[PDB]
């Protein structure tokens, strides 16, 4: 599980972040949650499930699976949506759940 | 060997004690004390 | 000239001990 | 010594041969009485809980459930690479019989085969008493009984009241045949009843496009389209998907649910003289559609139990649930509409009415899958006698027979503190139905996870105690539809 | 294969060749022949 | 809904400190917990996992050991004790309840798997120095 | 030509649990966000719920007439409280129909108004078959349920007849 | 009977299997999802019953009918590509494909894919044959012609659509009125559906809205109208301070008793359909009309053996992408 | 053929279910055939 050290974008355009995974950790077809935090406070569950917003949770906020490795597309970037994600997945052969490496979404405006 | 003399496998087989008048699934874990002898030729 | 000289088998029988895999495939051969 | 140790497999080519030995041990009930039993006895203070009937001193022995007779090697060596299979010829042995006074040695032990299934048959209805999944287990023969005709918890004119071999170097057997009975399929549609279609060619049937011509008044007309690739759900179908009753959707996640009691109020149910009974497991239907994962029908599914659980109010994590998820080619799901049916005639003054249909009987056309079999599940139930049947195959699983294999009674000749231990050796002989698929690529299939454990599925721990992990089906093999 | 047995090996050899045909640089070429052996 | 944390301070090398967890406003019991550890700059690290009742705990490998975690049901309150700390386990320390399941396991229910935490607290400070 | 000595829910044994278990509670209780799944064994005590290899057979619910006149409503519903079909736009009644018990037991004095010892497998004529989930309860809206008047036929189904024209197909051609 | 035509034979996807799916038309509807395959066979479909340059003489065609019933059966999908029903007309073989599971229009792992040419089939020049002889399996007849103990057939209600358009209300009902059956989460029109009359006796402007495809008002004697009830039913208990209280019947599970009518045939209608392979069905015949079956007439699977064009001298390993243009032609008789 | 008794079942090969883009072993939309992963022979297990 290993994310981009940095990712950078645009207002008004359409971001990605993608957490490839191993064997151990994706292969098996376990869920890939994701996470986000603003700066500083406790961070809040973004995407329940493989693709699922819950309520009280942006549309354009969409992300998915394929393969080994989770994707992530944030549509319509906001200044709000400037902050740190965070890709879990199990990891089988560990026994326990593995975060990722960490990502600052960067709001080049 | 490929194929040495074969292991040969002995066990007593367990008697269990008295059991509990009404049903219970759970596996007997009470037996009775024993142990048993004989003679073997090679 | 007008005559197939053979037919097309490809495919696989699973029988005791033995299996037997056929595979036809077409060629092409320059010089 | 009257008999020997058989457990093993014979994989003989279309055949499998399963032998199955146990140690067991046979207690004393009723204190060698006949007794009434009732729910006032408990108290029995609703209705839909009113029964009657009475205990008896005998056991019997219960071999129905799969785990039996199949190692779970066994079970999946089978699993993956047969289409169906279905059992042929019983075969039962009760040799080296002991007896004890309480403890020293003695007595005879009377057993006998009910051959015209006039005693009641308790066997099909997935009670507890089977024999030991791994084979070093003594299992305790359970207690028979039964129940018959009741108005509350008091009996009625008609309700009705019920030669045996005697043995300690003796033993018992017979032979059982399994009359004629459909293999219990073992596999998944690689299509779903409504994509059958050709996706390249056209139908030349024709469906209803535009019943109006634009916006506007008197705009009234039709229009026809062919039936085609680009708009497949209005294709004409030769087949329906198969009989529906709904449930409620419940959600595994503890979040989603309602904060509220509905277990009962809830559920689905059918009525029987009075007396509501849940619907369960119900008729086959896929548990969840794809795409959701997490919910499961309330009552549309078999919940078995993980070791050391039992009894009441036990946690989430500790039952293990069946999975329903193969049907969902041919079947409805379980926890949504059938379909729509129109209420009313469109009139120029009234607009068209639908209504959501939440469970259909047969209609012709209609094809299913019955519910699959699990290495913890029954095998085999007793179709009942009646005038007629349909589909006599079990709910819960499994093969239905008007003569299913019959009861073994048994109890001890009586007092003295007795009780009686024992070997069983049963064989049951399958018939397989190999797979002939041309599908090209590689199938799912059952396997153990590599990764390194604490310890082993499927085999014992620390404390020598033995438990399965988790539920097995049949099904993972794919046919065409 | 690899899921149910423990070893496999290959017994016999059977190879056909047939339905030859021969272009020009393109239409048939009728009378050409083609040069086929094996070295055992 | 709301999850607390406290309990923290300044521990210096070697000893130990108990860590505990109080929460109110849903059932305590349908719940399992986790804890979840993040350094200042570092991803957030996943501490333990402990089930519905504390039947089965399975820590992460490199606390293994030298963590205990303990749940009352009674009072509503999770308990994380630890035990020789080094100053590599200076960070924020997170409560957390999981619900969402990892979707083909969610039949079988495990203790496990329950990595999705809706909601979780609001963090404490635990620093690890001489 | 014969009667049975079971009910078709009563076939299990009294004395041993099931191996299945159902769910036993949707709330904790008595408190907003306090919701738990708690299963429980399926056994003697409640009988209710235990899993069923086969239901009871078919029903077209049939409207019920008592033979005293108070009891009954007083207006006059022959016509139009029956349970007909509609055949080329021709309303015809349903008689006798299928077979269903014609009384619940312990109650001799109503009787199905076109239609008792097939009361063991047969719904009672003027009860509705069961109950339906009608929705998904999640949270914003409780479970809800439906009543089902007439049932066709189900995998599972047993039933009696009461105590063939030349057609494409017929379903158990015994006459009604 | 007998029937003799005559067809030609193209190159489909240039003889190749090329994965197909709704996100290459788009898909916006859920109900559309699909994911499945194309092949460069063509197959042979008389099902209906009124069907009842130069030249390479080296160059071959490829045929075989598949008797297990291992790949996808698309004849009793009511396609288009039947013979002509005039002996004198030439047509077209249309191109073999298939469908699978899918999840939206992706394809779950327990999808199947196959290839074709893995089956053994025969292989002809100009001047060899083929020929075949399938044997019927058993079915009934297909009748042609016009206090109870029997009750009418059963019942899924159509709605009622008016042949002049003023009886026809003003809105777009096609599909929102119309009836459907769900799986798995799609809804699929119901079509035909069961058999039913496709009017009341007396009004002849009236037909099913999805029921037909035609009027199968024959059968109004046995079957209650598809636009109407099955009947109705007490929905209640009366007593002496509750009237009794009755509801409508719009769909009809089979019951003891009942009788019923099939689907009638057409010259233009479909012959037989493959009854699915399950663990249980009712009344098997095919809702579109015709005689069901288990094991009807087997595929006829055909293509054309692809001729390559000049390779290249130096040895290149990607299968070779350049191929002859070819086409056959030739007479069927069946 | 293997004769084992090994009680607890076997690691074998599987076709992982869940959604995708393609199905392995099959055919892209261009129809480019294409083996995904290197596959073994060993998965059933024997004692030394």
């Amino acid at each position: 599980l290993t994310q981009p050290p940095s990712v950078s974008g645009a207002p008004g355009q359409r971001v990605t972040i993608s957490c490839t995974g191993s064997r151990s950790n994706i292969g098996a077809g376990y869920d890939v949650h994701w996470y986000q935090q603003l700066p500083g406070t406790a961070p809040k569950l973004l995407i329940y499930g493989n693709s699922n917003r819950p309520s009280g949770v942006p549309d354009r906020f969409s992300g998915s699976k394929s393969g080994t490795s989770a994707s992530l597309a944030i549509t319509g970037l906001q200044t709000d949506d400037e902050a740190d994600y965070y890709c879990q997945s199990y990891d089988s052969s560990l026994s326990g759940s593995v975060f990722g490496g960490g990502t600052k979404l960067t709001v080049l405006g | 060997m490929k194929h040495p003399p074969p292991q040969i496998l002995i066990k007593n087989t367990p008697v269990p004690a008295d059991p509990p008048t009404a049903f219970n699934k759970d596996k007997l874990n009470s037996f009775i004390t024993q142990y048993s002898t004989g003679q073997v030729s090679v | 000239v007008g005559s197939s000289s053979g037919n097309w088998h490809c495919d696989s029988q699973w029988l005791g001990d033995r299996v037997i895999t056929t595979s036809t495939r077409t060629w092409a051969l320059p010089t | 010594s009257s008999g020997n140790w058989h457990c093993d497999s014979q994989w003989l080519g279309d055949r499998v041969i399963t032998t199955s030995t146990r140690t067991w041990a046979l207690p004393t009930y009723n204190n060698h009485l006949y007794k009434q039993i009732s729910n006032s006895t408990s108290g029995g203070s609703s209705n839909d809980n009113a029964y009657f009937g009475y205990s008896t001193p005998w056991g019997y022995f219960d071999f129905n459930r799969f785990h039996c007779h199949f190692s779970p090697r066994d079970w999946q060596r089978l699993i993956n690479n047969n289409w169906g299979f279905r059992p042929k010829r019983l075969n039962f042995k009760l040799f080296n019989i002991q007896v004890k006074e309480v403890i020293a040695n003695n007595s005879t032990v009377q057993v006998f085969t009910d051959s015209d299934y006039q005693l009641p048959y308790v066997l099909g209805s997935a009670h507890e008493g089977c024999l030991p999944p791994f084979p070093a287990d003594v299992f305790m023969i359970p207690q028979y009984g039964y129940l018959t005709l009741n108005d509350g918890s008091q009996a009625v004119g008609r309700s009705s009241f019920y030669p045996s071999q005697m043995l300690t170097g003796n033993n018992f057997q017979f032979s059982y045949e399994f009359e004629n009975v459909p293999f219990h399929s073992s596999y998944a549609h690689s299509q779903s009843l409504d994509r059958l279609m050709n996706p390249l060619i056209d139908q030349y049937l024709y469906y209803l496009s535009k019943t109006i011509n634009g916006s506007g008044q008197n705009q009234q007309t039709l229009k026809f389209s062919v039936a085609g690739p680009s708009n497949m759900a209005v294709q004409g179908r030769n087949y329906i998907p198969g009989p529906s009753y709904r449930q409620q959707r419940v959600s595994t996640t503890v979040t989603q649910n309602n904060n509220s009691e509905f277990a009962w109020p809830g559920a689905s149910s059918w009525a029987l003289n009075g007396r509501n009974s849940l619907m369960n497991p119900g008729p086959a239907m896929a548990s969840h559609k794809e795409g959701e994962d997490r919910f499961f029908p309330l009552s549309g599914s078999l919940i078995f139990g993980k070791q050391g659980t039992g009894r009441d109010n036990v946690d989430a994590d500790k039952v293990m649930i069946t999975n329903e998820e193969e049907i969902k080619t041919t079947n409805p799901v379980a926890t949504e509409s059938y379909g729509q049916v129109a209420t009313n005639h469109q009139s120029a003054q009234a607009q068209a009415q639908t209504g959501w249909v939440q469970n259909q009987g047969i209609l012709p056309g209609m094809v299913w899958q019955d519910r699959d079999v699990y290495l913890q599940g029954p095998i085999w139930a007793k179709i009942p006698h009646t005038d007629g049947n349909f589909h006599p195959s079990p709910l819960m699983g499994g093969f239905g027979m008007k003569h299913p294999p019959p009861q073994i009674l048994i109890k001890n000749t009586p007092f003295i503190t007795q009780y009686s231990t024992g070997q069983v050796s049963v064989e049951i002989e399958w018939e397989l139905q190999k797979e002939n698929s041309k599908r090209w690529n590689p199938e799912i299939q059952y396997t153990s996870n590599y990764y390194k454990s604490n310890n082993v599925e499927f085999a014992v721990n620390t404390e020598g105690v033995y438990s399965e992990p988790r539920p097995i089906g049949t099904r993972y093999l794919t046919r065409n539809l | 294969l690899i899921n149910n047995n423990w070893g496999f090996r290959p017994k016999r050899l059977n190879f056909k060749l047939f339905n030859i045909q021969v272009k020009e640089v393109i239409a048939n070429n009728l009378t050409s022949t083609v040069q086929v052996f094996t070295d055992s | 809904v709301q999850l607390v944390e406290s309990g923290g301070g300044v521990v210096q090398p070697g000893r130990s400190l108990r860590l505990s967890c109080a929460a109110s406003g849903f059932s305590f019991s349908s719940f399992v917990f986790h804890w979840v550890r993040q350094a200042p700059g570092k991803g957030l690290e996943w501490v333990a996992v402990i089930s519905y009742d504390g039947s089965n705990k399975n820590y992460a490998d490199s606390v293994k050991g030298r963590f205990t975690i303990s749940r009352d049901n009674s009072k509503n309150t999770l308990f994380l004790q630890m035990n020789s700390l080094s100053a590599d386990d200076t960070a924020v320390y997170y409560c957390a309840r999981g619900a969402i399941c990892s979707s083909t396991t969610c039949y079988l229910g495990d203790s496990y798997y329950f990595y999705g935490m809706d909601v979780w607290g609001q963090g404490t400070t635990v620093t690890v120095s001489s």
